DNA sequence: CTAGGATCACAATCCCGGTGCCGAGGCCGCTCAATTGGTCGTAGACAGCTCTAGCACCGCTTAAACGCACGTACGGATTCCGTACGTGCGTTTAAGCGGTGCTAGAGCTGTCTACGACCAATTGAGCGGCCTCGGCACCGGGATTGTGATCCTAG
DNA sequence: CTAGGATCACAATCCCGGTGCCGAGGCCGCTCAATTGGTCGTAGACAGCTCTAGCACCGCTTAAACGCACGTACGGAATCCGTACGTGCGTTTAAGCGGTGCTAGAGCTGTCTACGACCAATTGAGCGGCCTCGGCACCGGGATTGTGATCCTAG
């Protein structure tokens, strides 16, 4: 009898699907061959980024006394961080609105 | 004249989200023109995508793609 | 009918790791799926370009690392590379 | 009681900058979209989510443009946006 | 000795067709090579995306045509499509 | 004895290399398969664009009493045509310079 | 003797430099700057002559474009003198 | 002190190609800063490409690629 | 006596002619990459069916748009000042060019091994469908913040 | 009697407790895509070698940067006018919502065939290398354009 199936995600201690990432790379017309480490690395990077943005959005929600993340919270989190703003510069978050910003010259 | 459906108070609301305090009377026509140009461009690319797929219904994915290729990536509608 | 794959399950796992008592709306889940797909494409495409420029046929962890350095700004890259490296190490030791 | 010009304008700025709802009426926008699309291909149908996506993109674009138009006005020592500010903003943006 | 392929011969042929008495500098030839490579990778990339969106594995003349319509502005696309169509027709009749 | 080799460029009445374009498409990680008409179409489009640019540059050279095209002539040809300028908007032509343009308000 | 009014030589220079295509930054100083900047990323770095030339071409194109947008901003504020606030505005609107 | 090598008359020449007639005295430092930022960005990406190839010499192709990915495509240096 | 056009002195730029040099255009050898001929198989074209989701219409109910009016404050024109930037000249400096010398490293070739593609069997992870219940939006009504002006006083 | 601050009116916003609804999260069945184990071929890592071009240095010429003097025109502040955008009340209109009905076409499935990949052979087009000559850059002189200002003129 063979060994119990152990997912590549679990071997790497990741939540993101390594097998799926591998398939998407192989079938995405990117290269002829795909190394064994490429899906692991990519999955880890995508998991880190989503953890970061979820953490910041949850913080914004908590600051707004809310328990569910909505697009507004995602926009607040993204626009208030210089690095995430620079990464997501040309991205429009649906139902995100804008940051409260009034020019100092307009105040009474 | 469906371009006139974009009313004076709609444009004022858009300007107020943009932080504009005072608006000249000539801004409304300029804005209408700008919007028309933008819309034409996006719709023309979305329809091109639709026609390539041999479909008769513009899908949200056609729009998303059109925006993407113009450097105006939209999040929330499947990509 | 039929399957449309998405990253919902994995987004929800990560959210439960970082905020156990915080949920997420369907519209936010759609935003997070679009985000994950977009970043995936950006990274894979730059790894592909890197490979092609150097007349190589294989995308390895090195190509991914370089793409991450090129795409992610500032400290994001620093931490992302660290995360990726740790994962690869753990994976290589099963 | 009559509020001095500017008070209500700032109150509206705060209100719309705090909210996230779409500000253009749906039915007129849909009509505009369909009218524009008519020139490219006849008997086109439209998914509800296609129209919503278009509206979202258009509104975001216009808000961004109004922001850049406002910066131009402030730089010319004005507080009123004029067509010449939109034109300048667009020219510099590359449009 | 390392051979580096380029479009020089074909750019010169076309020049001699449109302007028999006009030559070209090496720097202009480099500009025309860069141009031809850039437009090639724009068109091919768009055709690839189109194919992928429709879950197709083959890039055909239809994908190229659509990619031309999407990339080339105004009358450029009108004439380019005509040119492409003529060539295919001529090619199909040997 | 087989038949004399006939190039796919000559069969299509093209100056651009159909065979080369085909090879570049197959080995460029664009798709799994490449249709027979794709290289022909692409080559024809490339040829048309090249002809257009070269024609406009030769005209500029002839207007400048020159017999050889230089980067300057290419820049002039591209920036003086709205459509070619739009296509090559975000492109820098080395040693091309700029179009003579002085704001009317600055004139004496 | 003869003195040209302010503006005459400035317009003559505009016409001359807009008609010519040569590089306007001295090569040796630019090379030194490039090497100094690259030093912070990796040590003992060599540079192809064509790498430095490419950098200088890109930089000069970028700066010319920026000066054009700075000039438009100035003209819009009813000035003829470009000032730091015009560069800043141009860059902000450009997204830089 | 190599940023100072970009002298006042060089900046004036660049402005004159850009059609600028009058130049404030404070423009030179601003321009120097802008150029520094631009250069840093491009060189950073070019060096990243160089390091990935395990080379010790920055090639013109590294620069071309760096410019390309920043939306400043350069024609004339092999792509 | 002026505003205006005419005339003038002068520097800068366009134009014509001769010289020369080095880059462009052509010829030659060869080699490798493109063409000819054939086979195999699977991807896409075409026909048929389902049911979903788009389109069209109708009736109330307000919410929002349109219009008009009174007024204040913001855009814009005019004037004056002083200083900061343009123009020009003499001095200094370092860029540009040529020539030489050296060696680090880019580029290529050959061997071989580890690593990635591929296939067959297995199975458990992930997707569709159903359901429940609690987080949220909404409402009424008080407490609070803020704008505007009326009142009071020392000055 | 005036300026400034104190005080007042009261409109808009925020906060709180109560309602209830429909979307998010969890559970179950299934199916297909990920895993395991083994085979095989070739892509790239590593070693070694060559030869090119990048770096360092020196001398000489001269063009460009620099510093300073002078003047003028342009940015900026101040004042005044007036019109035209803002705030608000009243009337109108059509957006929004809920419901009903029809049907077009999007999505899926089954079958087949033809179009593209792969292989072997072969051959000619294109690339490296060498070589010559003429097109353009430069220098010199001259004709012209243009700026700045002095002059004569009609009024």
């Amino acid at each position: 009898a063979r060994a119990k199936a152990k997912t590549r995600s679990s071997r790497a201690g990741l939540q993101f699907p390594v097998g799926r990432v591998h398939r998407l790379l192989r079938k995405g017309n990117y290269s002829e061959r795909v190394g064994a480490g490429a899906p692991v690395y990519l999955a880890a990077v995508l998991e880190y980024l989503t953890a970061e943005i979820l953490e910041l959005a949850g913080n914004a929600a908590r600051d707004n006394k809310k328990t569910r993340i909505i697009p507004r919270h995602l926009q607040l989190a993204i626009r208030n961080d210089e690095e995430l703003n620079k990464l997501l510069g040309r991205v429009t978050i649906a139902q995100g609105g804008v940051l409260p910003n009034i020019q100092a010259v307009l105040l009474p | 004249d469906n371009i006139q459906g974009i009313t004076k108070p709609a444009i004022r609301r858009l300007a107020r989200r943009g932080g504009v305090k005072r608006i000249s009377g000539l801004i409304y026509e300029e804005t209408r023109g700008v919007l028309k140009v933008f819309l034409e461009n996006v719709i023309r690319d979305a329809v091109t995508y639709t026609e390539h797929a041999k479909r008769k219904t513009v899908t949200a994915m056609d729009v998303v793609y059109a925006l993407k290729r113009q450097g105006r990536t939209l999040y929330g509608f499947g990509g | 009918r039929s399957r449309k794959e998405s990253y919902s399950i994995y987004v929800y796992k990560v959210l439960k790791q970082v905020h156990p008592d915080t949920g997420i709306s369907s519209k936010a889940m759609g935003i997070m799926n679009s985000f994950v797909n977009d970043i995936f494409e950006r990274i894979a495409g730059e790894a592909s370009r890197l490979a092609h420029y150097n007349k190589r046929s294989t995308i390895t962890s090195r190509e991914i690392q370089t793409a991450v350095r090129l795409l992610l700004p500032g400290e994001l890259a620093k931490h992302a590379v660290s995360e990726g490296t740790k994962a690869v190490t753990k994976y290589t030791s099963a | 009681h009559r509020y001095r010009p500017g008070t209500v304008a700032l109150r509206e700025i705060r209100r719309y900058q705090k909210s996230t709802e779409l500000l253009i009426r749906k039915l007129p926008f849909q009509r505009l979209v369909r009218e524009i699309a008519q020139d490219f291909k006849t008997d086109l149908r439209f998914q509800s989510s296609a129209v919503m996506a278009l509206q979202e993109a258009c509104e975001a674009y216009l808000v961004g443009l109004f922001e850049d138009t406002n910066l131009c006005a402030i730089h010319a020592k004005r507080v009123t946006i004029m067509p010449k500010d939109i034109q300048l903003a667009r020219r510099i943006r590359g449009e």
